[PDB]
């Protein structure tokens, strides 16, 4: 393949197997990774070198709940304190019911989670699917809404009211 | 000190709600001394919690420490637990904590509760000084939220939820294990004496588990074979602690220069003698394969180690198989060729 032994390109594959802690090998009916999609991104997870926080939030943005179930939710796994609260808050501005069936799963309660700043924080989110509720607001107003309008609870009794 | 301590009355006794996963449990609770007789015990469990008297009792024993099993073996352990469990009336005995064997039952009862009606009585017996919260379980007679999310760092196990009653014992002191065993023993003795519905004169029919385990557990299991009543136990193979080398030394019935491994001081220090006078009562040992031997499902492994066990005459094995409501175990290990049956 190359100009014989004398010339090689030893030296870089014995680098990057210096460096072999980031290689992951596809091998079909092995022990593990059996198909290409649980391999690229399982490699993902380990590669980032980052905390189980960030892992959760990378499976969260994939919207893969399996990925998160099997490689993230494991035994002892150290979660720091006020974090599955964000990530429960997350799950739920992104309308991912699924994480959210899974964190409800996994130890979170929504009677120490809920409360008003979060749930205020909830009714003005600007991700997920569009809604009318901003239409109504206004309609209970009567107009003369000024731009950036900030939703309080006492605005949504008025509409639930009407 | 030498347990010096102040018998001041119960305050931490009734129901409590399990704040956390994906379901809606209850789960009585007490908080009694760990030298409480057993009558009391019985009664308090027949009349306050209103559970009928069992046709059988199973003592889960295990490893206090987290451990892993091979997925194969999970499911053929814990649906054969249930299937046990549920198809007869019985009650489940176990540490109580969220620690090793009993999270595997944790999640056995979870399991099977998302597919079948009806509740096991699972009871476990736990010591006080382990909870995750002493307190916000003061209330006495009232409703306590319970929070099954814990922290590694705060040294102390959380209750496990998916148990049916719980009977907590505190000698006084807090972070050590030893408070519930004696009285775990204790009320397990004089249930197995209490009389069953049937006028034979036979008592209920208690049978013992093994999921992976210790050093205790050879111990523990050689109080059962010499007991006055024998205890038939039931052993796992997957498990790789001293359950497997039980398993192991099943075979070869009376090469002790396999006592190396890692695992007690030497070989200066061995179990050697009670694991030889266990292997000396070796007719009451019953060892579970994933399908390398008869009886693959554990559900028929724990039934069928009661018959024989008794020790007793085809009627009284005929009268335990019709009050489980059990017609395949009495069709094949009854009703065989040979039994001379009584006018």
């Amino acid at each position: 393949y190359t100009r014989t032994q004398a010339q090689h390109l030893f030296i870089i594959l014995m680098e990057c197997m210096k460096k072999k802690e980031l290689i992951t090998v596809f091998r079909m009916g092995s022990e593990g990774h059996q198909d290409i999609d649980l391999a690229i991104l399982t490699a993902l997870l380990k590669g980032a070198n980052a905390s189980a926080p960030d892992q959760l939030s990378l499976a969260l943005a994939w919207n893969r709940v399996d990925i998160a179930r099997s490689q993230i939710f494991i035994y002892g796994q150290q979660w720091p304190v006020g974090s599955l609260e964000q990530a429960m808050l997350d799950a739920l501005v992104l309308d991912r019911v699924d994480f959210v069936k899974l964190l409800i799963e996994n130890g979170v309660s929504m009677h120490r989670f809920l409360t008003i700043s979060r749930l205020e924080e909830l009714y003005n989110t600007r991700h997920g699917p569009s809604n009318t509720l901003y239409h109504l607001v206004r309609d209970v107003k009567k107009g003369n809404l000024p731009p950036d309008y900030r939703i309080s609870l006492i605005d949504i009794g008025l509409v639930i009211e009407y | 000190i030498s347990k010096h301590t102040q018998l001041s009355p119960t305050d931490a006794f009734g129901t409590i709600e399990f704040q956390g996963g994906g379901h809606s449990n209850k789960a009585m609770y007490v908080r009694v001394s760990f030298d409480t007789k057993p009558d009391l015990l019985l009664h308090l469990m027949t009349k306050e919690w209103q559970l009928e008297l069992p046709k059988l009792l199973i003592s889960v024993h295990g490893g206090l420490q987290n451990f892993e099993l091979q997925p194969k073996l999970k499911q053929v352990f814990g649906k054969g637990l249930i299937k046990a469990a549920m198809t007869t009336g019985a009650w489940i005995f176990t540490g109580g904590v969220n620690t090793g064997v009993i999270r595997h039952v944790g999640d056995a009862l979870k399991d099977h509760a998302s597919k079948s009606r009806g509740k096991i009585c699972t009871i476990g017996i736990a010591p006080w000084g382990i909870v995750e919260n002493q307190e916000d379980l003061i209330g006495r007679d009232v409703v306590r939220p319970y929070q099954t999310m814990s922290n590694p760092m705060s040294k102390l196990t959380v209750l496990n939820s998916m148990h049916s009653h719980f009977i907590l014992a505190d000698n006084g002191t807090t972070g050590k294990y030893g408070a519930e065993v004696k009285l775990r023993r204790q009320l397990e003795k004089h249930i197995s004496l209490q009389k069953i519905n049937t006028r034979i004169g036979q008592g209920v029919p208690v049978v013992a588990l093994i999921v992976e385990g210790g050093p205790n557990v050879i111990s523990i299991v050689l109080e059962y074979l010499r007991d006055t009543p024998p205890v038939p136990v039931v052993v796992c193979d997957g498990s790789g602690r001293a359950s497997d080398i039980l398993a192991f030394g099943h075979k070869y019935s009376e090469v002790t220069i396999q006592k190396t491994f890692t695992y007690t001081r030497t070989q200066a220090q061995h179990l050697f003698i009670i694991l030889m006078e266990c292997m000396k009562k070796k007719e009451l040992i019953t060892v579970f394969r994933m399908g390398s031997e008869g009886h693959q499902d554990i559900d028929l492994a724990i039934l069928t180690a009661l018959l024989k066990g008794a020790n007793a005459s085809a009627p009284d094995q005929l009268s335990l198989a019709l009050a489980w409501n059990r017609v395949d175990i009495a069709r094949s290990q009854i009703f065989i060729y040979g039994q001379q049956w009584p006018v």
